[PDB]
């Protein structure tokens, strides 16, 4: 009944992606701090190529030039320890930042699989509120998903009751929880307003009416 | 009595010939610290001003009265002085010693002298503008580096910032410690170790450059490495309270 | 009674005092190593938000905080247990004071960021998840929050696990005398046995023994002549002085790289858990979660968060 | 053996025990053959005078970093430095549970977060406009009218693309 508001809220957020790419510089924030990570890991592993380690300077031609090799071999062995242990840094480091890589990377092969390749009924895994479905647009050393999910805006109150006796029969909702206007009432489920006139098909006899906590009195259609 | 004025962003120059593009390369080195007291000189009726780590020395001459510099430590006829003249659009540079008077001053009533020498060590001969020229000797090279910016104003100095080129290298190799200077509105600064966040543009050209411990959004950049710092809460630096004087206790007296 | 780390102790070690503190050779000596330090700061800072972001992922869910009506007529079921108490300065319920007392400084090197998430507004979040479970069932993280009954919201709840919305209305006196004698039964569990909260002394542990160990590196010999800088400054000519203070700081530098890294992992693991508790609330507390075994053994019904410190309790 | 100032940052030197931090009174009980204290990390926690038998504390200095809390300059050019967990005593001054704060005033209303201080505070620099620091309110204050037999379903919605 409404597929072409539909493409209208999916194309308005679509136009708003832009504005959040452009206007924005943390809407990416996830992605450019991993290649942000990545890029000072790189950095600072080359920088320890410049650190002394306590050595006598960085440069091994300017040991060996400066000193005799008795004490040179010593001034690189502290240097190659340093830099050695900086490499054992740089590689635990790169091990735990991948793990967290492999983490959201299944992560996002479940959301894939069960939100792209399906729909995710996994709450808050595929953005607030309720999902419908996925796109994948790959950046570099990452991925973006288009997260379209269905969230309810404008509420109004109404009057519920879990059962009625009609005949002296409960009558429970299968899905939906029975609601009236004011004056009468109807089924409806939870996350949109539409109601049905309360038949015995919607609803479902189960025990008396004095054994279920808030029944109110109604009256059934027979169809 | 001498004005205090705002140096602005005065005192940045080139620290090393290197080349570098679109790069926020800090450095640490003698600098004349941002929004610092400016000690402002004029001939009224010539002191020694202390070297200190660095010297600035700034002036605004259009008729080209000041061309003159003395430094040394002691002169005392014994030390080689430096001696810039600047005549016929040609820099001269000599360090011999002669023998002064009780007030020694070029004939400058209102519009040289040179006697014989003792020792002399190294000769070397080459409003509108401003003409900036910093003074300092590092690992025993004394290194002067030069500016000449056309600007219409007498007043004070402009806000804005325009880098320090080099000139020569001078490897005198001797300490020093004073100044002095030989004759209208010329400064004079002083030379700090301070932190700054130099950048580079495409063409390698320094268009700002910003102190590290000026403010804490000066920190901030110090410590980001960048100018344009976003929203949000930055960890700089930590602090220290330091112990007042000392606590020292030990049993005393005891019986007699 | 499920137990889960959500955050940990930021601890967040200033490496410079925490190795050179007022000390000249020291700080000269570790200026050589340059990014190393600086890199365990940045890292332990990365820690530090980490916790945080995981404290807004698991409590911080709700867009607005929720306030329970003072009358309450649940139908049956007594909440008076977990809704917290007025009468408490701090309104955290009783079974949340039960884990406080239940589960038992910074001034070496490692002084302790506070949590931007104080204990008041800790509990204030986990009153709003709560509440919005009770009054607007589910939907209040799916969109706003909708105002539902409670006896209605097992009208779709038992529907979850595949049993009929009518056993409530069929069962409700005995189904809210068995859950408040099973709450009754975790009080007793808890007043009592100590094991039931295993996961959360473990987490408090484990990061008490990584604070300990790595203050009592700093008395560790570490192959050197002693453990003192100053005593080291005061004795030894410069020459020897300077190898032993490099000895130290190669000890020391690559202790403390030792902790952060296994607080790395740590809090790698802090992170399964925590992204395990969103998900158990996302699921499970702000729906009802259809994995089997994950929310305990047996059909899920629903879960009530009580905040705990440096974790959660559903 | 000169003199002893209590609750001022300074070195110690007692019966050969050095250090720094400073000494406050205490109300631990010492016997009479134990002369200074400890903690559980042996680290030193109360020590006794040798002149006089009173228990005295032992405290960090100050220790915390320098936050500096800046808007961007897209917006603004105003600092606020936070020193991170000290008393507002050594070092327009309000302070927070989570440290000394300087440049913010505290705010008596309660805002959404902009930018995280620490222990529930929150600085933003508008409302001249100025930074600020207040207690966080973590979205407004709502009650759900809890009821015997009402409900709120919805009759409209939105389908945003996160
Ligand atoms: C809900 O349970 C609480 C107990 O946590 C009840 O409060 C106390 O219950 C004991 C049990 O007999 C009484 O002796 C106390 O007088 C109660 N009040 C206190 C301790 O302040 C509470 O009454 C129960 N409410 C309902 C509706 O069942
Ligand atoms: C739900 O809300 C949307 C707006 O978000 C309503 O769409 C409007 O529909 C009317 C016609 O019925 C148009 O005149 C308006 O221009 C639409 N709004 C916009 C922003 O274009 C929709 O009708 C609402 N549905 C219900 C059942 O109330
Ligand atoms: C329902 O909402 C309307 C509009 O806000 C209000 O006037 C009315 O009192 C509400 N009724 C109940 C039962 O809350
Ligand atoms: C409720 O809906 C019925 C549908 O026929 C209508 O007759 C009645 O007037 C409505 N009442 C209110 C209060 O909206
Ligand atoms: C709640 O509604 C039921 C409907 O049967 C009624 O019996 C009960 O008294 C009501 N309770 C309150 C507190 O309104
Ligand atoms: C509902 O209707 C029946 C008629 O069979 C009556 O006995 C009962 O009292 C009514 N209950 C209410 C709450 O109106
Ligand atoms: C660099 O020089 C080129 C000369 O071709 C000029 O076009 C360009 O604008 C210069 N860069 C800047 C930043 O002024
Ligand atoms: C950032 O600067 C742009 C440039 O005009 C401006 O449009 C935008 O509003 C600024 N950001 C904020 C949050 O105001
Ligand atoms: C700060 O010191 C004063 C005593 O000078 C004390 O009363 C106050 O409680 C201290 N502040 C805090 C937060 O403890």
């Amino acid at each position: 009944e409404n597929q072409k508001l539909i493409a209208n809220q999916f194309n308005s957020a679509i136009g708003k992606i832009q504005d959040s790419l452009s206007s924005t510089a943390s809407a990416l924030g996830k992605l450019q701090n991993v290649v942000n990570q990545n890029a000072q890991a790189l950095n600072t592993l080359v920088k320890q190529l410049s650190s002394n380690f306590g050595a006598i300077s960085s440069v091994l031609n300017d040991i060996l030039s400066r000193l005799d090799p008795p004490e040179a071999e010593v001034q690189i062995d502290r240097l190659i320890t340093g830099r050695l242990q900086s490499l054992q840094t740089y590689v635990t480091q790169q091990l735990i930042r991948a793990a967290e890589i492999r983490a959201s990377a299944n992560l996002a092969a479940t959301k894939m699989s069960e939100c792209v390749l399906g729909q995710s009924k996994r709450v808050d895994f595929c953005g607030k509120g309720y999902h419908l479905m996925s796109f994948p647009q790959s950046a570099p050393h990452g991925v973006v998903f288009l997260h379209v999910t269905y969230v309810p805006a404008q509420e109004k109150n109404f009057t519920t009751a879990p059962a009625i006796c009609h005949d002296g029969k409960a009558h429970f909702p299968r899905e939906g929880v029975f609601v009236s206007n004011g004056t009468h009432w109807f089924v409806t489920q939870r996350n949109f307003y539409e109601p049905q006139i309360i038949t015995t098909d919607n609803t479902f006899v189960s025990g008396n009416c004095d054994v279920v906590i808030g029944i109110v009195n109604n009256t059934v259609y027979d169809p | 009595p001498p004005a205090y004025t705002n140096s602005f962003t005065r005192g940045v120059y080139y620290p090393d010939k290197v080349f570098r593009s679109s790069v926020l390369h800090s450095t640490q080195d003698l600098f004349l610290p941002f929004f610092s007291n400016v000690t402002w000189f004029h001939a009224i009726h010539n002191p020694v001003l202390p070297f200190n780590d660095g010297v600035y020395f700034a002036s605004t001459e259009k008729s080209n009265i000041i061309r003159g510099w003395i430094f040394g430590t002691t002169l005392d006829s014994k030390t080689q002085s430096l001696l810039i003249v600047n005549n016929a659009t040609n820099v001269v540079i000599k360090v011999c010693e002669f023998q002064f008077c009780n007030d020694p001053f070029l004939d400058v009533y209102y519009h040289g002298v040179y006697s014989s020498a003792n020792n002399c060590t190294f000769e070397y001969v080459s409003f509108k503008n401003l003409r900036e020229f910093v003074f300092k000797n590092i690992d025993g090279y004394f290194k002067i580096y030069s500016k000449h910016t056309p600007i219409n104003l007498v007043r004070d100095l402009p806000q804005g910032f325009s880098a320090l080129e080099p000139l020569v290298d001078l490897p005198i190799g001797i300490n020093i410690t004073r100044f002095q200077t030989l004759l209208a509105a010329y400064y004079v600064g002083y030379l700090q170790p301070r932190t700054f966040l130099l950048k580079y543009n495409e063409n390698g050209t320094i268009t700002d450059a910003v102190d590290c411990a000026l403010d804490p959004l000066s920190e901030t950049k110090c410590t980001l490495k960048s100018f344009t710092v976003e929203k949000g809460i930055y960890q700089t630096s930590n602090f220290r309270v330091q112990p007042t004087e000392s606590i020292v206790r030990f049993p005393n007296i005891t019986n007699l | 009674t499920e137990i889960l780390p959500v955050s940990m102790t930021k601890t967040s070690v200033d490496c410079t005092m925490y190795i050179c503190g007022d000390s000249t050779e020291c700080s000269n000596l570790l200026l050589q190593y340059g990014s190393f330090c600086t890199q365990l700061n940045r890292a332990l800072t990365g820690i530090a938000v980490e916790q945080d972001k995981n404290t807004q992922e698991v409590f911080a869910q709700v867009k607005q905080i929720y306030k329970t009506p003072p009358i309450k007529d649940f139908g049956g079921f007594n909440f008076s247990q977990i809704l917290p108490d007025p009468s408490k300065p701090s309104k955290r319920s009783f079974i949340e004071d039960l884990l406080f007392n239940k589960v038992t400084q910074k001034f070496n090197g490692l002084t302790v960021l506070p949590p931007l998430l104080t204990d008041e507004m800790i509990a204030q979040y986990t009153s709003a998840l709560l509440a919005g479970t009770i009054t607007s069932g589910w939907t209040f993280g799916a969109g706003a929050a909708l105002q539902i009954p409670f006896a209605m919201q097992m009208a779709y709840r038992f529907n979850g696990i595949g049993v009929t919305q009518n056993v409530l209305y069929e069962n409700q006196k005995l189904i809210a005398n068995q859950f408040n004698s099973a709450i009754g039964k975790i009080q007793d569990s808890l007043s009592s046995t100590a094991s039931a909260l295993g996961k959360l002394q473990n987490v408090v542990n484990q990061n008490a023994q990584a604070l300990n160990t790595l203050v009592k590196q700093l008395s560790s010999n570490f192959g050197a002549i002693s453990s003192v800088l100053n005593d080291i400054l005061s004795r030894l000519d410069p020459p020897e002085a300077e190898v032993q203070i490099d000895r130290l700081i190669t000890g020391r530098l690559q202790s403390l790289q030792t902790y952060v890294t296994q607080q790395l992992i740590r809090a790698a693991e802090i992170r399964a858990s925590a992204n395990l508790a969103a998900t158990k609330m996302s699921e499970c507390v702000l729906g009802q979660s259809k994995r089997v075994d994950f929310c305990g053994k047996g059909y899920h019904l629903m879960s009530f968060p009580q905040s705990a410190p440096h974790g959660v309790v559903f | 053996s000169t003199n002893l100032v209590k609750n001022k940052c300074v070195n110690f030197n007692f019966n050969g025990l050095t250090g720094t931090g400073v000494l406050t009174e205490s109300n631990k009980k010492f016997l009479p053959f134990q002369q200074f204290g400890r903690d559980i990390a042996d680290t030193t926690d109360a020590v006794r005078d040798p002149q006089t038998l009173e228990i005295l504390d032992i405290t960090p200095c100050s220790f915390g970093g320098v936050s500096v809390i800046t808007p961007g300059t897209n917006t603004s050019n105003q600092v606020a430095v936070l020193y991170q967990g000290v008393n507002c005593t050594e070092v327009n001054v309000f302070q927070t549970r989570a440290g000394c704060l300087i440049g913010a005033e505290h705010v008596n209303n309660s805002y959404e977060c902009d930018i995280p201080i620490g222990a529930g505070i929150c600085a933003s620099y508008q409302t001249s406009q100025s930074i600020i620091a207040y207690t966080m309110s973590l979205g407004a204050e709502n009650s759900v009218a809890y009821s015997n037999n009402s409900i709120a379903i919805p009759t409209n919605f939105t389908i945003s693309v996160t």
